[PDB]
């Protein structure tokens, strides 16, 4: 369901990273497969030659946390109206405090040491449920 | 420009916002609405420095970049105690445990 | 596209060492699963990519699929022979593409990772 | 329109009721004052900061900043967020 359309109709896009995270732009190819592109440091942007119908999602390059582009999950550019480029504003979602806490613990604790933490059993399953493109793609459908 | 604050006295902490253009007096009015003591019965502080009522929060050093929602600036509060103002006294919060070895 | 590089040769001596096993099970496996691996896991499809001059300019093409198949077939004599193949794959990219093309940045990230892993190669 | 949230160690935290309703647990409890015998003040002050952040940055503009969490408070904060449902 979720793939790029092979249009070959060029479309200039501005990726702009307005998050404190390093962004991994992920291009979904013609078979729905994720093909990551060079990262964007926080506060930086890049013009890119993309195409009409091409579908992109944006992840934290170090944790695979989902990010937002134009206040949503996916980005598909239209044809440039009078050559003007199409803007992709990447931002942090307002994560829940519990998801933000899971992110921080995951960044400090190796996955094999989750079960050594003095927390409730249900929090082990939550730590081990790492954020992940394939998991999120099935839900988006 | 909104400034996010923690007005603290003893074991009381008020979380409240205000403009940079708002005055120290206007902040005392906030405190009176919650803790039922008038502005003349209050003394506001940035660190150990007593703030003047007619100064704007911005003039006191409270900016948006330094008084954020996720990291609010602290304004110390001292109430009147009989013939004198009580000493500014903010009771510190609890301490986190020692960082586990599985994290460090 | 011309035939890809050979990944097994009756006339080339086959060999297994602990360094060549580490290069397959640790180095290649880590780099193969890397986020920037995808343009380098198979021979450059000059037809689909519309690059005529690619195989004219690049006389020794190399890719991670060829290296993986070679490692798996015990093609290499020693670790250096395998490391030369990775270097050729990267060098090909730096030669053909201009600086600061997206592909060059991806190769630079893979190479930085590759050198780190290779810095912990256990001795013969 | 405020609520008082009292930590296990006796610190009182006075926040807007609207902000404290960020917690699904507090919202259900109030369905004035709330005592938390298991949540200490270093953790509850941080939860209150998250309430302000959530209300300010929910749908309110572009450029959301990171909620910062020190390693020392992370596990206790995670347990509190899980209980408070925010
Ligand atoms: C039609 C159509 C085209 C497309 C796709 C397409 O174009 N897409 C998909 C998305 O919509 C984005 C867009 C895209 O990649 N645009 C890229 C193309 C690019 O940079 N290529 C390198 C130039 C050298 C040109 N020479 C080469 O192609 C070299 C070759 N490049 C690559 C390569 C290049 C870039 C990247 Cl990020 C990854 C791999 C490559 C391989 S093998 C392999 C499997 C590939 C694809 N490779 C190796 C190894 N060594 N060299 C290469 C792009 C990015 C930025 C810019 C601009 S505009 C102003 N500043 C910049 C930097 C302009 C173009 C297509 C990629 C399937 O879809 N439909």
């Amino acid at each position: 369901v979720l793939r790029s359309v092979n249009s070959r109709e060029p479309s200039q896009v501005i990726f702009c990273n307005r998050s404190p995270r390093v962004v991994l732009p992920v291009w979904l190819n013609f078979d729905g497969e994720p093909q990551p592109y060079p990262t964007l440091p926080p506060g930086t942007g890049r013009r890119i030659h993309s195409y009409r119908g091409h579908l992109w999602l944006f992840r934290d390059a170090g944790t695979h946390d989902g990010l937002l582009v134009n206040q949503t999950e996916l980005f598909v550019p239209s044809l440039n109206v009078d050559g003007q480029p199409i803007f992709a504003n990447i931002t942090l979602p307002v994560y829940t405090l519990k998801e933000r806490c899971l992110q921080v613990v995951r960044s400090l604790v190796k996955p094999e040491n989750y079960r050594r933490l003095d927390i409730v059993r249900s929090l082990y399953e939550d730590l081990e449920d790492h954020p992940n493109v394939q998991k999120d793609l099935e839900r988006l459908t | 420009m909104d400034v996010f604050l923690m007005i603290r006295r003893h074991k009381t902490t008020i979380f409240t916002d205000a403009k940079e253009s708002s005055t120290v007096f206007e902040l005392k009015r906030i405190v009176e609405g919650i803790l039922k003591r008038p502005p003349d019965e209050q003394r506001l502080y940035k660190d150990d420095q007593l703030l003047d009522d007619g100064k704007t929060l911005g003039e006191c050093g409270f900016t948006s970049q330094t008084a954020r929602p996720q990291a609010p600036a602290t304004v110390g509060l001292a109430f009147r105690a009989d013939d004198t103002f009580e000493a500014l006294c903010i009771e510190p919060f609890s301490s986190p445990p020692e960082l586990p070895d599985v994290m460090k | 596209n011309p035939p890809p590089p050979e990944t097994s040769n009756p006339n080339k001596p086959k060999r297994q060492t602990n360094q060549l096993q580490y290069l397959l099970r640790v180095v290649l496996k880590t780099l193969w699963k890397h986020q920037f691996a995808w343009p380098f896991q198979q021979p450059v499809d000059a037809v689909k990519l519309n690059l005529p001059d690619y195989y004219k300019i690049i006389k020794t093409p190399m890719d991670m699929g060829t290296i993986k198949k070679r490692l798996e077939n015990n093609y290499y004599w020693n670790a250096q022979e395998c490391i030369q193949d990775f270097n050729t794959m990267f060098t090909n990219c730096y030669i053909y593409n201009k600086p600061g093309d997206d592909i060059v940045l991806m190769a630079e990230a893979l190479e930085k990772l590759f050198l780190q892993k290779i810095n912990e190669l256990p001795t013969e | 329109m405020y609520v008082k949230l009292i930590s296990s160690d006796g610190h009182e935290f006075i926040v807007k009721r609207e902000h404290a309703l960020t917690s699904g647990t507090i919202k259900a409890m109030l369905s004035n004052e709330v005592n938390f015998r298991e949540i200490p003040s270093h953790v509850l002050s941080k939860v209150c900061m998250y309430f302000t952040y959530k209300v300010r940055y929910t749908n309110s503009s572009t450029e959301i900043p990171e909620f910062p969490i020190a390693p020392e408070i992370a596990l206790e904060l995670l347990m509190a967020a899980n209980f408070l449902d925010c």
